[PDB]
């Protein structure tokens, strides 16, 4: 229930596949609910598609909660996460 | 035979090892949190990689 | 009478001298007794295995049991080109010796720590299962993937 | 015959040997002078003229070592004796207890020679200030720990154990178990709730190290 | 690092002392065999500089005129030949290094990794293709163990 | 003993008679063969179970071919004892096994 904070944090810096792909899931059915999105469309109307852009373009405003066993957790914005 | 055994072990085994996750302190756990592995493979390495 | 053994230990159907392909004539046994082997003279208890899980468990301990489930995984699909990568056996290994004993991968060996009563009827015996449950008033949370 | 009595006297020279490292290693002062002793030497020591191999004037005292003892604070002297009936009764039991009692000594080793009374598992539970490690003398011919396909296990304290928990933030029931009366934790005198430190070697990860708690 | 078991540094003396031993150890090897193999790679161009007749600079050197370069007295055939055969840059050598370093990087496990059913299935879907009748090699001759 | 009656030629057994007397009664019929210091002795030989060689190997009764084991970096073979069994369906042509004779690596080709 305890939040390490930023300044210390053990997991891994980079996402993880199950991150990326639960990222893209969790942001394409947001803009499939008409969440507005942050970047250029250029034409796409598939709300997947239009979050691999955004990923692309590192404009996801998600966070991801990774709690470790102990209970505990670590929050790493997506930008902050490296691929 | 082979088609008639296909889907035994791996059932088998699957049952077994199911819930067996990496954790996000890299160690290997049942779903009830208790540590099979402190470090997968004891080098913490994917196969796939 | 002519039944009777009056030499060697009454465990061994028959002994074999073998060469390793080397000037090593080596001996191996298709018997049920290791530690008697061991023991016995003119052989080298410190290098003398057996491919029996549960008698170097019983002998041995938990951790040579664990090595000895491993080696006898990559002999055998060492054996039939089968490239399976070591870590899959060591985490085989490990998750059948993790709860200080030799447990095996069946119905009773399932009943291991899990208490997934839901788990353990979509494996086997689910009437069984289910109603040991409710006698005993269990209380399983919900934390398996089945 | 004598190569009955040849083949009982190496034997006897191989468990004692055994039990001298089994005591070396679980941390005491004994060194490679009485570790390493000739089957020739044995039969010069702990052998009469006519020859019989006599089990009482071998039994000898234990002590913890300076690291052993710092590692551990509470530590007392060690007794082996090993008995010579085939089958032990109460009688020898009650004596070997009374003789733990009035030397305090925190713990005894008692080697028997074919078998243990039923009756024993009554008896030897009983003994609050110390315990009594139940030992079979063909069981320790060969000592287990140096055998290719045992991993090197090393006990941990009680300030290592806390350490251990709390760098992987841990309870004990979440950790790997290792069995009371399992063949290394028999030889280490593992008690309930001790931590052994397991230094495994991989082919393919090298050399690793994995964490088991005695039950 | 390799802190002691209590959480303590070790002295030095004792880094592998083997109850030191822990996780960090596979990538310490890691480490170590990349700078063995850097050292392959230095002492074959080393054992060529000295095979013609110049100096192989394995060590560094440690003198009053170690800034000047010791390829001076060379007649400008040697090195050019020396060049040719082996030529190794810096950029190659911090290319190299970047590479490897990311691949191990890249290998570790991920965390929420379903690991135990991937070796679940890849020490089954082998147990598919292997007959349950023992088949041997007609003329090995030997216990038929299975 | 096997030893059967003159008479009903069933088949004769020793009965324990008066001062401790071995006969050789025969139940089902008044036939008594006694024993006056007579040796009724039974004797049938036993194989003699004699010593066994090495085990060795005898690879060079098995057909090779020639292939290079997916280990040619390891150890340059370029032979493997082979048995080819149809373990794939009747549409599905046959399968091959392989053994190198240079390291012992066995693979199979399909
Ligand atoms: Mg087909
Ligand atoms: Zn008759
Ligand atoms: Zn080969």
């Amino acid at each position: 229930e305890k939040a390490i904070p930023k300044d210390q944090r053990a997991t891994t810096p980079y996402m993880t596949k199950y991150e990326r792909a639960r990222i893209l899931g969790t942001r394409a059915l947001q803009i499939s609910m008409n969440a507005p999105v942050f970047v250029d469309l250029e034409g796409e109307t598939d709300p997947l598609r239009i979050a691999m852009k955004e990923l692309a373009e590192k404009k996801i405003p998600l966070v991801i909660r990774r709690y470790l066993p102990d209970g505990s957790f670590e929050d790493w914005s997506v930008e902050e996460l490296i691929v | 035979v082979k088609t008639a055994e296909t889907g035994y072990m791996s059932r088998r085994l699957m049952k077994s090892l199911e819930d067996l996750s990496c954790q996000y302190d890299n160690t290997v756990r049942t779903s009830a949190n208790g540590i099979v592995q402190f470090t997968y493979g004891g080098d913490g390495l994917d196969p796939l990689e | 009478l002519p039944d009777v053994v009056v030499k060697g230990l009454p465990d061994i159907s028959r002994a074999v001298i073998n060469i390793r392909d080397d000037g090593k004539r080596e001996l191996l046994v298709e018997g049920y007794g290791l530690r008697d082997v061991m023991c016995t003279d003119g052989v080298i208890g410190s290098r003398t295995t057996t491919n029996h899980v549960l008698e170097v468990f019983s002998v041995l301990g938990i951790e040579a049991a664990r090595y000895s489930i491993i080696r006898e995984i990559n002999y055998t699909m060492s054996n039939h080109g089968m490239s399976v990568d070591p870590r899959h056996i060591q985490l085989l290994g490990d998750v059948m010796t993790y709860k200080g004993e030799v447990l095996g991968i069946t119905r009773f060996g399932l009943s291991k720590m899990r208490d997934s009563v839901l788990q353990l009827a979509s494996f086997e015996k689910t009437t069984d299962h289910l109603f040991d449950a409710a006698f005993y008033m269990k209380k399983d949370a919900v934390e398996g993937v089945s | 015959m004598d190569q009955e009595n040849e083949r009982n006297i190496s034997r006897l020279w191989r468990a004692f040997r055994t039990v001298k490292e089994m005591v070396k290693d679980r941390g005491y002062f004994i060194t490679q002078e009485e570790v390493e002793l000739p089957l020739e030497d044995f039969k010069a020591k702990y052998c009469d003229s006519m020859g019989r191999p006599q089990r009482k004037m071998m039994s000898f005292q234990a002590n913890p070592t300076e690291e052993s003892i710092s590692k551990f604070p509470d530590m007392g002297s060690l007794w082996v004796e090993f008995c010579d009936e085939p089958s032990v009764g109460v009688k020898t039991m009650k004596t070997f207890v009374i003789h733990i009692q009035e030397k305090n000594f925190q713990t005894g080793i008692f080697v028997y020679q074919n078998n243990i009374t039923p009756s024993a598992m009554k008896l030897v539970p009983s003994i609050p200030p110390a315990t009594i490690e139940t030992f079979n003398e063909a069981a320790l011919v060969v000592n287990i720990t140096h055998h290719e396909l045992v991993p090197k296990h090393i006990r941990l304290s009680s300030d290592e154990k806390r350490e251990l928990l709390k760098r992987y933030r841990l309870k004990e029931s979440q950790l790997p178990r290792i069995q009371r009366a399992d063949p290394v934790a028999l030889y280490l005198g593992l008690k309930r709730g001790e931590v052994v430190k397991i230094i495994r070697k991989s082919e393919t990860s090298g050399r690793y190290a994995s964490y088991r708690i005695c039950m | 690092v390799r802190y002691d078991n209590s959480g303590c540094l070790v002295k030095r003396e004792d880094l592998n002392k083997a109850e030191y031993v822990d996780q960090y150890d596979a990538e310490r090897d890691f480490y170590h065999s990349l700078r063995e193999y850097i050292n392959g790679k230095a002492t074959a161009l080393a054992n060529l500089r000295k095979s013609r007749g110049m100096l192989g600079l394995l060590e560094p050197p440690a003198k009053e005129l170690q800034g000047i370069d010791p390829d001076e007295t060379v007649p400008d055939n040697v090195k050019t030949s020396v060049s040719q055969l082996y030529r190794i840059s810096e950029k190659s050598v911090r290319k190299f290094l970047e590479i490897a370093l990311f691949k191990y990087r890249k290998a570790r496990l991920e965390p929420g990794t379903a690991i135990g059913a991937i070796g679940a299935q890849s020490i089954g879907e082998p147990g598919t293709q292997m007959t349950l009748k023992t088949f041997h090699f007609a003329g090995v001759a030997s216990m038929n163990v299975t | 003993m096997l030893s059967f009656c003159p008479s009903c030629n069933n088949m004769l057994l020793i009965t324990s008679g008066d001062s401790g007397v071995y006969t050789l009664a025969c139940r089902s019929c008044p036939y008594e063969f006694p024993i006056e210091g007579i040796e009724i002795y039974d004797r049938k030989k036993l194989p003699r179970k004699e010593v066994d060689d090495v085990l060795g190997g005898g690879w060079d009764n098995v057909d090779q071919t020639k292939t290079q084991c997916p280990n040619y970096d390891t150890c340059g073979g370029e032979s493997a004892y082979f048995f080819q069994l149809q373990i794939r369906s009747a549409d599905e042509p046959m399968t091959t096994f392989y053994k190198c004779v240079n390291c012992g690596h066995r693979w199979k080709e399909n």
